[PDB]
């Protein structure tokens, strides 16, 4: 089992790399932000759905809504047109599902918060999820496709201290 | 939840 560690600024996985990461709008990348919506994500305990489906849902192709899918999903930036140009670049190439993995995680905020994933826009923010580094997905590619067996990924989220969660995943 |  992974247990990757994310502390606001930076993704670990454990006795492989640092990642550099992103939670949350430009306003709200903030531990004391985080029940607010579109904030840094609640501190605790997610499962990460590393399972590769492929071409994440579209669930309304005019308002650019992508629907919940639980694994890594990719985005379809190829055929994006108009508004879905600039809505999906904020998802970047590659999504993988959280959900929370124990009750006070989820409880966290009237449990009013959700839809939680990891993704690598490199925009310098992220609407409520976190924005890792590209290469984390290359290294998880290359860290997993030649096991054989099972693969357990969580993460926890934990911010000791009240510096701004980000990373510095803004494209250089 | 929405990501707009």
């Amino acid at each position: 089992a992974v247990r990757l560690t994310f502390d606001g600024q930076k993704l670990t996985w454990p006795g492989i790399g640092i990642f550099k990461a992103t939670t949350g709008l430009p306003d709200l990348q903030w531990p004391d932000k985080q029940c607010v919506p579109d904030a840094a994500i609640p501190e605790g305990n997610y499962k990460l759905f590393i399972q590769f489906q492929g071409e994440a849902p579209i669930r309304n192709a005019a308002d650019c809504d992508l629907g919940p899918s639980w694994g890594w999903s990719t985005i379809p930036r190829g055929q994006a047109a108009g508004t879905c140009e600039i809505y999906w670049a904020n998802w970047g190439y590659n999504r993988i599902r959280l959900e929370s993995a124990d009750e006070k995680t989820r409880k966290a905020c009237g449990g009013k918060r959700g839809g939680f994933y990891i993704h690598d826009s490199t925009k310098g923010y992220s609407h409520g999820c976190i924005e890792v580094e590209p290469v984390f997905f290359r290294i998880l590619k290359q860290e997993t496709e030649k096991e054989n067996g099972e693969k357990t990924f969580t993460v926890n989220v934990k911010y000791v201290s009240g510096q701004q969660t980000n990373g510095g995943t803004k494209q250089g | 939840h929405h990501h707009h």
